[PDB]
Parts: C-alpha cells; structure tokens; sequence
C-alpha cells in the first residue's frame, strides 16, 4: 500500500534462512533491526550469534542519525480532521515510549512536515480511517520514512490533547458513532493548531531502583513505567520542569563523564558547556585524558574492576558516597569496550540514588538548559 | 538560412564585476528573435534574479535550467535536450569559455550541435592574444610591440626586449582580469604571477597609456554586409579600462579622417576574422597624429553593446541573433522607424555620457585608484544635447549625494588636508572627476591638466564652462538672476538643487522660480536616424535644448520607477521586480511610463512599455515627467532604495503614489516610531538606544552586555549614534510578503545558513526553512500579520527576524520589494510582484491559490538554495571576509531533492570548485568544540588535512591527522614546515578554511592566508555554518526547478 501511495519506508524483508538474512543485510548495509524481543545488529557475526539463539525473521534497515516524529490523528471517512506532530529529543533507536517528546516540533524542516502530513492524508484514505490512529516517522533532512501505523489511540493522545486544548478522543468518539463534528476549530491537516507562546515536553519515568541489577539503559524494547509532562515559554524551561517531575535532581556537585570514543566530536561542546557553568568534572581513564587534552579540566577516576590497583585514583563509589559526584553521564554504544565496567558505573548511580544520563541528545539538552512555576493554563491565557 | 529547431542559450551566471546584467538584457533579446523565427529555446542561467529566467512572455525560453554554466552541466543539458544550435556569445566570458571548452573536447560535434553565429574558430582567434596578433599581421594591421607568453620567465624576457613600461593583459578574459601597467621588472613579477593563476597566456605589450581609447560596435551578416553601429570615445585615456572609464557617444574629438580610418579598419579586421554577428573592437589612437593600435576585439555581446544599443536605439543583440540564423541585415526591420531596415549606421542628434559607479570605501584593503582591471559595480547613461547637459545628469545618476560636476567629493567627504592635487590628476581614481573640478577652481591651467590626466582638453573646456556658470550663479539671487541666465544654466545641466545653493533658496523655491519664468525641459525621441524618419516607438529623454516636444501627453499612464545603477546591495533583482510590474501592467491593458538610467537593464528596453524615459531618478526630473505626462500614478516600491526614498517628497509634490502610503513608509523608517509600534503590538526586538555621549554608549552597552551593533560596525568591548544589542548564536529568517489593505495575501519564509551577523545579502538562503521551530514560525507569521495591519500595507514588503529557539525578534522592516523576491517567487511558482502590482492598482486577486498566512505554499518534494557571488579577485588586496556591511556582487540559486544537493549545485554555480586535494584549516580557538566534527568528517571523506600551528596540534591531539604549516610571517624560521604559498602552487592544497572571529590573535597572518587563496584562484571558506554544511554535503545531478514542480 505504501509503495502504491509513493510513501517511503525503510527497506525490509522477511527471511527463513541465515543466507537470506546475510544477503539482505549486506544489500542494505548494517545495522539492521531484527524481529523473530526486537534486536539490532551491526555485523555479520553479531547476527549469526543472535539467530543461532532463535519461523521466519523480519529484517529492517536501521536508519542511523535520524529524527523521530509522531503523528497523532483522528480520521473521518478517510479524511484527517485532527492531528498533532511531535518530535523526540532522542534519535530513532530509542523507543517512542522511552522518548522525550516535544510539541510542537523544534528541528524538523518544513518540507518534512509537509511530507509527514501528506503521507498521513494518503494513509487515512487508503485504510478508510474513521477514528483515532497514529503513524510514526523517521526523518532525516527531507527523507521522511514511515515506521509503523497504529489504527487506534496511541499513548501520546493525552499529552497532545491537553497540550492543544482539544480532546482527540471526544472528537474520535463522535466520528465513530456518527455524531456531528465542527471541523472549523479542529487541527485539520489544512489548519493545524501550533502553540506559538509555549512548548510542551513529555518525559518518561523509570523504575530502575526497583529492578534490582537491571542495566539502566534504553534498548529497542521499551522500559519506562510512566510519563510526566510540563510546559514552558521555551524548551529549556519546559524540559527542566519535566525532568524534575521524574525525580531527576539537578547536580550541585561534580559530574562523572564516561563516553564511548565515537561520541567525542559531538560531546566536546557539551563538556565545555558543563565546565563553563562551573561543574567540576570527573571522568573514566580515556575520557579524562581526552578532556584534559582539549583544555577541559577533568579528574580521572578508577574503573570499578580495578579498585586498589592505583592509589592515585579515587573509586567512584567513594566519590558518590562522599558527595563529590551527584550526576553520572554514561554513553555506551555497540563499540563500547568495557561493557561490564560501564554497566557497574550505571548501576552504582541508580543504587546510590543519583541521577544518570545515558542518552547523548538528552545529555546535550540538559547541558544547554542548566545554562539557566507556571503550567498549561497560564500559557493558554 | 541555417536550419535549427532547438537552440541552447548560455547566460553569465551570477553577476560579478565586469560581467553584469548586460547579458540578461542581451539574452532576452536573443530569445525574442528566436521565437519570432519559430525556434525552440533552452536557457541555462543559475542567476535566479535575472529577468531572462522568467517563465512568461516573448523573451522567455521554453525551458530554463538553473545550473552551473560549466562543461559538466552543459553537457548533461545537451544530452537531455538534444539541441541542434548553441548561442555562446551572450553570456560574457563564462559562456564563451564554457563553449570553447566543449568545442575543444568535441562534445558539440559528438551531439551534432552547431554554433550559431560567430564560429569557435573566430572566437579563439579573438580570445587568444597570440592568435589575434597573427591574424592582424596577416593583413598588416597595426599593433603595438608585444609578445604573448606562458610563463613568468618569458614575460620578463619580453619586457626587456620591448622596454618598460609595459602592459600585461590576459587571454580568455574580459574586464582586465589579471592585467596591469608594469613600470619595472618587480611589478611585472608580482602581476604576472597573479595573472597566471587565472589564465594560461598573457600578452606583454608596450605601453600606450595616454593615447585616446576609441571603441566601435560592428555588425556583420552572412551576406558579408558589415557596418559600424556605434562609436564611443572614452574620456579617460588608455590605461583606464573602458568599463571604469567615462565614455561619450558619439565621438567628439575625432576628425573625419580619424573617424573613418578607424571605422574602415574595424570593418576590415572584423571581416578578416570571420565574424558573423556583433562584436566590439578597441583602438588606441595617438592624440596628435594618425598613428593607432588595435587593442582587442570582443566577438560577443558586451557591456559596450548594451550601452550602444541604448545610446542608439539599435538593438544589437536582437539583430545579432537574427543574423545567427542567416537572415541578412537588409531583411531585418528597424523596429524603431518601423519602415526601414537594420542595414544602416544610426545618427544621433544628441550626445550620451556613461559614467561608472564604484563602491570601494567598504573594502579597506583596496585602493580607490583605477586602471586596466575593472573595479566598478555599475554604470549609468545620461542623454543631453550638450556635453555639459549629458555630463552633469550622468554624474547625478551615479549616487544621490552627487549634485553634478562640482569640486566637492561624493558622500559628503572632505578633501584630505595632505591632498596632492597633481598626484590625484595624474593617477586615475574613482574620484578624479571631482579633483579636476577642484583643480580648475584652484586655477591650474587646462594645459597642465590635459598633460597630467591625459583627458583631451576639449572635454576640459566644457568642464570649465560649467564651473564659470557656478561662479556666475553664486553672485546672483532670486531677484538678480535673469531669465537668459537660468535658461543657460539648465541647458548645461545644472539641477535646481545646484542652483538653489548658489541663489540662497531651497530646491522647492527654485523649482517654483523656474516654472514661474516658464523654463522647462522638452521631451525628445531617440529615433536612430536624427529625425530622417519618424519613430513608431517612444524611447524618450528630456532636454532643455529644444523648442518642442516630440510626443503628446494623452495616455496618462502609470509610472514605474527603476533601480538606477547597480551597486553592492542593489542588483538585477530590482530590475526583475520593476519588469514584473511593467509586464503586469501591460498584460492588464494599462498604459505604462518607465523611468530608469541603467543601460544594462531590461527595464530600459523600449519594447517593454509604452513610454520609456531614459532619465535621472531625481525628485526634480520625476516631477518634470509625471506632471508633463499627467500620469495617473506612480509605483515607487519595485526599484529598491532610490524610488522608495522619494516617496514622501513625491507625495508632497502632488504625485499619486500607488499602494502603501508614504506616511507609512516614513513611520516605518523612523526607528523610534517603528519601535514604539512594535511595543504596542507586543512584538519583540533587540534592545537599542540612540546616544550622543561616550558615557551613554558605555552605560547602555554595559546594561545589555557586549557585543553591540553601532550605526555599520560591531564592538565586543569597552575598547548621535544608534546602539543595538548584537544577539549571538541566532538564526536569521526573511519574511517576503504582499499586503492588501493591511492583510497578508502572499508570503514566504526562508532561513539563512549563516547565523545573524552575516548580512542578508551575503547570506545563503534556504527555502522552505530547515531548522526553525514550528512555534517560531507561528511567531514570525503573527508578527507579520500585525505589522502589515499597523502600517496598512498594500503592496510588497519584507521583515527580517532573529530567531533563537522560540525568541523571535524583529530586526528591520522594508516597505518595498526585497532582493529575495525573485528567488521566492520563482521557487514557489507565484509572481509576488504580479500579485502586488494588482493590489496597488485595485485589480482583482483570487487569494485561493496564493500563499496567504492561513494557507502557505511550502515545497514538499524539493528545496531551493540561494548563494551569494563575490568579486574578491578583482578587489585587489581586499580582505575576503564578511562584515555587517555587505560585499556580494550577485546571486545564484539551484534546486534539489534535499539541501545537500541544492547546496552543492548553488556553490558550483558561484565558481566554487570541489577540492580534489588537501584542505588547509585554521580556526580561532573558540570554534574548536563545534569544528571537531566537521574536521573528522572531512578526514573520513578522504581529504588530507593541513593546518596552522595550534589548530594542527589540536587536530592531532584528537586523532584527526593534520600536517602543520608555517605562518606567512614566519617562512624560513622552521625548515620542518612548508609554506602555504608553496603548497598551493604545488597543488597540494585546493581549499582553504579560515575562521577568524574578534579574538583572533594573528590578524594579519590570517588575512594573508585568506588573500593568498583568492589570488591563487582556489576556494576559500570563512564562515563556520557554510563550512559545516559543505562537509556534510560532500559526503555525497542535473535537475532544475521545472523537474521538481512536475
Ligand atoms: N527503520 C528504523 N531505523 C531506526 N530506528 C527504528 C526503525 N524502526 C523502528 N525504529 C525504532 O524502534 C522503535 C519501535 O518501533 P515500532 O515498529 O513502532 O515497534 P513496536 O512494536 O515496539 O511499536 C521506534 O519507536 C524507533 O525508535
Ligand atoms: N598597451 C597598452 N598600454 C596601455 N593601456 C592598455 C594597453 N592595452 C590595453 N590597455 C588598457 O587595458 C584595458 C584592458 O585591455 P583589453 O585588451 O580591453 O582586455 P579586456 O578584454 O580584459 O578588457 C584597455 O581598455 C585599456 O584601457
Ligand atoms: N540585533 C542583531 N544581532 C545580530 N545581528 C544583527 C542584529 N541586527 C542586525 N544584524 C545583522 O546585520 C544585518 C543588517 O541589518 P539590517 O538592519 O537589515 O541593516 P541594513 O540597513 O544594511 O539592511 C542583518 O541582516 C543581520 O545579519
Ligand atoms: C561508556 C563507554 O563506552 N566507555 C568507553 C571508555 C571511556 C574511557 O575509558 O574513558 C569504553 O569503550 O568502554
Ligand atoms: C583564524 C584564527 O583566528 N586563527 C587562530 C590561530 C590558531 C592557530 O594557531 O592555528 C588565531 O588565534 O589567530
Ligand atoms: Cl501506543
Ligand atoms: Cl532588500
Ligand atoms: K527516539
Ligand atoms: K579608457
Ligand atoms: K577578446
Ligand atoms: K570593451
Ligand atoms: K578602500
Ligand atoms: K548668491
Ligand atoms: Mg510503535
Ligand atoms: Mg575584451
Ligand atoms: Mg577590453
Ligand atoms: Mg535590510
């Protein structure tokens, strides 16, 4: 149906052999999503060893460096008569439900929005939608790809409804039972409602301390246990309020930084920024050398697996306990070398009750927002 | 008659010094000719501001490609369009060189594409200075002692044989690129080195500085009929490029024997060279004998053909194009007379003067001296029936601050206290005309002035006459001045303003006094034949030297004011706006009256309107014309600043202004009123304040934090004037729009690539926006709704915005068409000026399909990018770096499925060349956090990286390999380091990235690096955003707008 409508999507294929798998993954390039437990893989070997533990398997090109956009909408006889577009803070790869949502969009091109809208017009018509639905999109510049479509209310319907001051479900319920509906003041595709004087941010809630030993790190499978949302004149304010609402506590002391090597180009400015705001920085071995080599002062710390083997280096558990460290930033990826050690760092923060950031985009936005009591009703006035 | 069914025509691309709008004008005439003969036409020109590139009308090609005029892309177009003819003579040197390269490669032969008109062989013979010499030696014509050489060593040899001083001039170039007088060995070394970065062959030639410089425009058809259509005498002698010269037409100081000798030599040479079409030829004539030298022939339309066409009313490009189809001159109608052929040589019963316009004050490194390499950014043409009349008009046309021929400088600048008046006279400059006035005033003999300036004394006699009239008038008053005297003053070009200052009156009073004596100008036609046959057209000028009008005044048409001379910040976009308006009026059956003085423009082509006055855009003269025609109204919003600044004065003198009231234009240009209006509307803006004291300044700057703008100039530290908070790290957004009764009925929002701080006109524009929040767009839109309503806008306007997240601040509002109106109009497929013109004259408008605030038009399937053009190589020693004052000389635009593609196409269209070798990187320390990723990216794409000292240590410390290089100021002090000059020369480095800011430590050294790249002819990037986007875009076609609009 999407091909017929000329609506783009990530290359995918169902396969029943390892050789089909490998052939396809080769034909589109790693990485690839895998649905036999969703799971991503970055290499020929990584795959073989996932399958040899799991009847066909769907493969999808994992698009890297991509924004993710939610379309929440209501259809009437295949036309869209209410809709709302939000952008995740995080790149595609973090699951919708673990994602932090911005409404209205912040960094999406106007042409992409037009595509998101046009694709939604065609989908609503192709499936004769009369009721609530949702479409998730990858966006990379002007490439707009459809990920999935759900012909039902999505979990972001309350956020979107309250934020825009329109009960999407009230509208949808009326459509479904044939009650009349005035579309003049609804956010149709032709006349969206876009907040000008305020922004809304939805943040996920987690229950890591209660999930004893759980690796507090976002996978393609979802892990959050609830949501909060707050409002602000801009993103930084709204974002800080949302984060505080989750239990996140703004550090008053030092920040521990450990990142996978490939994040360095993008992280340098995040680190300079945290330093210019006056936060004392601690870091794992390589990250500390690197920061100092770039004239950002950091104090190195010991790996947990190596406590005692160098008396010049303090243990992290001790720096946390002493109150020297009250935020941890840990950014692993597929090429992380010290998988266990970094797991221990992440789990130590959780079990010490200090906040932990493991996503680059969230971490960037945080650093920007600390650079400096209202609610929706204030802004709607 | 050549049989061709489809012709490809090449444009010049973006405008640049020496290669300006004359080719938009020419190429539009060519397309018209082609259509008359039923020939399908394809156009390639990335200059989106050109009128040429429009879709509608008899001068518009059937198909338009916005792509680089380079062999790569012209080949793709040829392949796709399979044309059988090629016009390469109407796009300046760009089109010429591209066409010769295609020919050399056999692409033309390969796809069966005939060159229409002058052959590539004739072209090569006029572009290669050696072949030219061979050709003229074949017929024993007269040239100066010279040698064409291909190296610096050979040039030195030639100069010793010939004897100093010598002129060098480049092959395969125009406008004196790489040229220069060389009094000595060392000057020759410096200049030839620089010349060879831009050509493969220079001519080293004995100097004939001071000889008279005489031009002819020559036509020759395929029957071997050959005529000289125009002849021009340069007032500035040999040594000042024709383009940077004052020029008169026809000649004034030649004898019949001189004039006919050179005419007949022109015809012989042009015949021998096999030229078919039009061409321009230049001579050096000895001032006191019959001795002459043939200097060059330009086998192509030129800035000189445009000028001649306007001077004579003979449309050279139109004729050229008909000739290119094998139609001979007797079979082509003189469209002006309507009853005769184009086989003739016009007769002028008036004299025209062209003067250049320079903009040099802003380029601190470049002198205002002028010579063999053009530096002017525009030109004007005035017509009068005395030299003095023609001449003083032309001076006023150049810049609003110039009153005529006076001993006072432009821009109200005082003469330096250390002035050496003899030096000024002997060394030409952009201000020498006024230095002559001064010298005549200070009692230097005319003989000594001729001796130092080389300007023929006859011209100096006229100048003295003008200054004697000034003396006479200064001793008079409103009671004492007679009618006989006033009449004479007007007859030699004195404006009412100049007279007012002598008499002790205001300009208004003086106008009243004059009309009270019934002294007024008369309206005369240019008919090409000095009245032998009457004109069917109305191509008009105004003169005090006559006793009747040549036309009636029954039309009462709608007046449209044009742009005047192009200059920096005011280019062909303002001819586009004006022409769109003129065409809209015509299409609606309304009589039109146009006033403009720019010879390069399609607005000054007589076939576009019912009455074209090629005249001054002064209050005085517009009033003369408006009241004489009894025009129904005047449109002052589609020609940039000049007409817009007349809004209130016109209003006050009984002129009916169409659209937005001049009262509203005043309100909006009044910073205090405008700002207070914005406060009322709750629309944000940067903190600002007017101050008279240093302590107020420092107090304010302290109260809002540095940096601060200053009125242009920014300052970052403590170490009346308007001060504005400079907002850092901010996006910039343009709103282009049309209002009807205070409502917005068309609009378009674009985002600059660059952060605020680079001027709009030097910025690269993206449409639609790319990184702006949707809430900011809503604010931009809401602020525009309120502004339109507050100023009751009915017509075109524009608002510029700072955007930082959701903070949206208004920078400025202009109640007229902006320079981005063509870009926006063509990109969205809606003529904003057509819409605006209909609003202004009360015509109906269907808003259903227009981009109103409620239903914008936003391209989904494509993006548009506009890139600025620069003329750094011609601005000798200029620091090629963007300030708050603007520096670009033109624009291009291209289209793509996405931004990377569109951006690469736009950049290539500017002459930017994708590096194949190493990249040099030097950045101010503060750019490091953001630049690291740009550098890794360039490294991962395989570019070898070079860098200045600290930058190289830093890259290597971050595991990005870089080879350090030496500072220019330190070459030899470390043998482990290569010099940059040498790495460029060797071909190791073919892109330079230099990112200075206010904290740059090595200011001079980094200036030298930047200027080295320019003068070596390799691309230079000095803006971080542009540099980031480039790196992203090289990570990975030949389509254009029409593809994507399908
Ligand atoms: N092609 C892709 N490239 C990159 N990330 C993707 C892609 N497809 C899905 N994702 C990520 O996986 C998440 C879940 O995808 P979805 O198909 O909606 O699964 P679920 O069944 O869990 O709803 C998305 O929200 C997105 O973050
Ligand atoms: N031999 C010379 N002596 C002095 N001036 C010269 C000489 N040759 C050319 N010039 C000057 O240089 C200008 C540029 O030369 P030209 O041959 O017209 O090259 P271009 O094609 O670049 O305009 C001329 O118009 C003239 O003023
Ligand atoms: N408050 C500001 N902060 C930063 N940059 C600014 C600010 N105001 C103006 N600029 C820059 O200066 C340029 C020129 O400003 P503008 O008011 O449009 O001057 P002009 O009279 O030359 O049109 C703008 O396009 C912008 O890039
Ligand atoms: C989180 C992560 O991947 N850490 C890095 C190491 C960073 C350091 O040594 O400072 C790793 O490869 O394990
Ligand atoms: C362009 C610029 O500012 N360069 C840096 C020099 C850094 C280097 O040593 O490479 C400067 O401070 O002058
Ligand atoms: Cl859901
Ligand atoms: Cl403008
Ligand atoms: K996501
Ligand atoms: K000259
Ligand atoms: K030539
Ligand atoms: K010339
Ligand atoms: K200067
Ligand atoms: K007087
Ligand atoms: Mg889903
Ligand atoms: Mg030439
Ligand atoms: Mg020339
Ligand atoms: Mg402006």
């Amino acid at each position: 149906v999407l091909d017929e409508l000329k609506v783009a999507q990530a290359p995918w294929k169902a396969v029943n052999t390892l050789n089909e798998a490998l052939e396809f993954a080769k034909s589109v390039d790693y990485p690839c999503l895998l649905r036999p437990a969703m799971n991503v893989v970055f290499s020929e070997d990584e795959m073989k060893k996932f399958l040899e533990e799991a009847h066909p398997v769907v493969l999808t090109k994992f698009v890297e460096g991509a924004r993710e956009v939610e379309m929440d909408a209501v259809g009437k006889d295949g036309r869209v008569i209410s809709h709302a577009i939000s952008e995740h803070v995080e790149d595609a790869g973090v699951h919708s439900g673990d994602a932090t949502l911005m409404l209205p969009t912040q960094t999406i091109s106007q042409g992409a929005i037009e595509k998101v809208k046009d694709a939604t017009r065609k989908i609503a018509k192709a499936f004769a939608i009369s009721g609530p639905f949702n479409v998730q999109f990858l966006v990379k510049g002007n490439d707009v790809l459809v990920i999935e479509c759900n012909l039902r209310a999505s979990r972001s319907f309350p956020f979107v409804s309250k934020t825009l001051g329109v009960d999407f479900i009230d509208v949808a319920t009326k459509v479904m039972i044939g009650e009349n509906v005035d579309e003049k003041h609804l956010p149709t595709l032709d006349h969206p409602i876009i907040p000008a004087d305020y922004v809304a941010i939805k943040a996920p809630m987690f229950s890591w301390p209660r999930l004893r030993d759980a690796d507090p790190i976002l996978r393609c499978e979802m892990a959050s246990t609830g949501e909060v949302a707050c409002f602000g004149e801009g993103i930084h304010t709204a974002f800080l309020k949302a984060m505080l609402s989750t239990g996140f506590k703004i550090p008053q002391k030092g920040i521990l930084i450990g990142i996978q090597q490939s994040f360095r180009p993008r992280f340098l400015g995040v680190a300079e920024q945290l330093h210019n705001e006056g936060f004392k920085l601690f870091a794992t071995e390589a990250t500390s050398d690197w920061l100092n080599a770039n004239n950002v002062p950091a104090t190195p710390v010991a790996w947990p697996s190596q406590e005692g083997q160098n008396p010049s280096l303090s243990s992290i558990r001790k720096l946390i306990r002493d109150g020297s460290i009250d935020l941890v930033i840990n950014l692993p990826n597929n090429n992380t070398k010290f998988v266990h050690d970094n797991y221990v760092i992440r789990r130590t923060a959780v079990d010490s009750g200090i906040p932990l950031l493991t996503n680059f985009q969230v971490t960037k936005l945080f650093a920007e927002a600390v650079q400096k009591s209202k609610s929706l009703f204030h802004y709607r006035q | 008659r050549v049989e061709v069914s489809k012709v490809l025509i090449l444009g010049s691309g973006g405008l640049s010094i020496g290669q300006a709008g004359e080719f938009d004008y020419s190429g539009s005439q060519a397309v018209k000719a082609m259509k008359e003969e039923n020939v399908k036409t394809v156009l390639m020109n990335p200059n989106i501001a050109s009128v040429q590139t429009n879709e509608v009308g008899l001068k518009q090609a059937d198909t338009v490609y916005f792509l680089p005029i380079t062999p790569q892309f012209v080949t793709e177009v040829i392949k796709a369009e399979q044309p059988d003819g090629l016009i390469l003579g109407m796009g300046g040197q760009t089109a010429l060189n591209c066409g010769v390269e295609l020919f050399k490669r056999g692409v033309l032969k390969e796809y069966g594409v005939k060159v229409l008109g002058t052959s590539v062989e004739s072209i090569m013979a006029t572009e290669d200075r050696q072949l030219f010499s061979d050709k003229l030696n074949e017929i024993n014509e007269k040239i100066a002692p010279s040698f064409a050489v291909e190296s610096i060593e050979d040039a030195l040899k030639a100069a010793d044989t010939i004897g100093y001083p010598v002129m060098i001039r480049s092959a395969y170039a125009l406008g004196g690129l790489g040229s220069g007088i060389c009094p000595n060995r060392e000057t020759l070394m410096d200049l030839s080195t620089k010349a060879f970065a831009m050509t493969n062959q220079i001519l080293v030639e004995k100097s004939v500085t001071g000889w008279k410089e005489i031009e002819y425009e020559v036509v020759r058809d395929a029957d071997d009929n050959c005529v000289t259509v125009c002849n021009m005498e340069n007032v500035d002698a040999m040594g000042v490029h024709t383009g940077d010269s004052v020029v008169v037409a026809p000649a004034q100081t030649l004898s019949n024997a001189e004039f006919q000798m050179l005419r007949r030599t022109s015809i012989n040479v042009v015949r021998h060279l096999g030229i078919v079409g039009e061409c321009n030829i230049q001579f050096a004539l000895h001032p006191t004998s019959m001795e002459y030298c043939i200097i060059e022939v330009n086998a192509r339309l030129s800035r000189s053909s445009a000028l001649a066409s306007k001077a004579t009313g003979y449309p050279l490009a139109f004729i050229a194009a008909k000739i290119a189809l094998g139609i001979p001159l007797p079979e082509i109608k003189n469209v002006v007379s309507g009853k005769t052929s184009a086989c003739f040589e016009p007769s002028l019963d008036y004299m025209v003067t062209k003067i250049p316009r320079w903009d040099l004050d802003r380029f601190h490194g470049t002198s205002s001296r002028i010579g063999s390499s053009m530096k002017s950014v525009g030109e004007v043409m005035a017509i009068g029936r005395t030299f003095e009349e023609s001449f003083q008009k032309a001076l006023r046309m150049c810049h609003p601050s110039i009153e005529g021929f006076t001993p006072r400088l432009p821009m109200n600048k005082e003469w330096p206290s250390n002035l050496d008046l003899r030096k000024e006279l002997s060394e030409p400059s952009s201000t020498r005309i006024y230095a002559i006035a001064k010298a005549i005033d200070d009692n230097m003999s005319l003989d000594e002035i001729e001796k130092l300036t080389y300007i023929d004394k006859w011209f100096l006699y006229k100048m003295r006459d003008i200054l004697n009239m000034e003396k006479t008038l200064k001793g008079l008053n409103s009671e004492s001045m007679t009618e006989e005297t006033l009449k004479r003053a007007k007859e030699i070009g004195f404006s009412d303003k100049q007279i007012s200052k002598c008499l002790g009156l205001t300009e208004a009073q003086t106008r009243e006094l004059r009309l009270k004596k019934n002294i007024h100008p008369w309206v005369k036609q240019i008919d090409t034949l000095a009245a032998e046959y009457p004109s069917v057209t109305n191509y008009l000028y105004v003169t005090y030297n006559g006793q009747e009008h040549d036309v009636n005044f029954d039309d009462h048409g709608m007046m449209v004011l044009g742009c005047g001379p192009y200059h920096i910040g005011s280019s062909v976009e303002f001819d586009w706006c004006a022409v769109s308006s003129i065409r809209t009026l015509r299409q609606l059956g309304k009589k039109t009256v146009v006033v403009n003085c720019n010879p390069e423009t399609v607005s000054t082509d007589f076939d576009e309107c019912d009455k074209l006055y090629f005249e001054e855009l002064s209050l005085e003269r517009i009033l003369d014309i408006y009241h004489q025609e009894a025009c129904g109204g005047c449109i002052i919003s589609v020609g940039g600043q000049i007409p817009n600044n007349l809004a209130v004065p016109l209003y006050k003198n009984g002129v009916k202004i169409m659209g937005t009231s001049p009262l509203q234009i005043d309100r909006a240009e009044d910073r205090s009123i405008f700002s207070a209006v914005l406060d009322e509307l709750k629309v944000a803006q940067a903190p600002w304040k007017a101050v008279n004291t240093l302590n107020e300044a420092l107090e304010f700057a302290k109260s809002v934090d540095y940096p601060c703008l200053l009125r242009m100039n920014v300052v970052f530290s403590e170490d009346p004037v308007v001060l504005t908070k400079f907002v850092e790290g901010a996006r910039e957004v343009e709103m282009d729009a049309v209002g009807k009764d205070g409502r917005v009925i068309s609009h378009a929002i674009s985002e600059h690539v660059e952060d605020a701080g680079v001027h709009s006109g030097d910025a690269t524009l993206m449409l639609p926006t790319q990184t702006i929040s949707q809430g900011a767009i809503e604010k931009v839109k809401d602020a525009t709704r309120k502004i339109a309503k507050a100023f009751a806008i009915s017509g075109p306007f524009n608002v510029q915005f700072l955007v930082k997240g959701n903070d949206v601040l208004v920078i400025e509002c202009n109640l007229r068409a902006s320079r981005s109106f063509p870009f926006v109009s063509k990109t969205l497929g809606v003529d904003f000026i057509d819409v605006a013109t209909k609003v202004m004259i009360g015509e109906n408008v269907d808003e259903k399909h227009l981009p109103t605030l409620d239903h914008p038009i936003i391209p989904a399937d494509y993006v548009a990018i506009k890139a600025p053009m620069f003329s750094w190589p011609r601005l000798r020693d200029a620091d090629p770096i963007l300030r708050c004052e603007m520096a670009s000389t033109g624009e291009v635009a291209c289209f793509g499925e996405g931004i990377h593609t569109a951006f690469l196409k736009a950049m290539l269209s500017t002459g930017f060349k994708i590096p194949q070798k190493g990249i040099l990187i030097g950045i101010q320390q503060s750019f490091r956090p953001r630049f690291l990723g740009v550098a890794e990216q360039l490294h991962n794409e395989g570019f070898k990286l070079f860098a200045t000292e600290a930058t190289s240590d830093w890259l290597n410390a971050n595991n990005v390999p870089a080879t350090p290089v030496a500072w220019p100021s330190q070459e030899g002090q470390n043998p482990s380091l290569s010099s940059i000059r040498k790495l460029i020369r060797d071909g190791s480095i073919d892109l330079v990235i230099n990112l200075p800011n206010n904290n740059t430590k090595f200011v001079h050294d980094n200036y030298v690096i930047r200027r080295t790249a320019v003068d070596s002819g390799i691309p230079l990037l000095t803006n971080f955003q542009v540099t980031k986007l480039f790196a992203e875009a090289v990570q990975k076609d030949s389509k254009s707008l029409f593809h994507y609009r399908q």
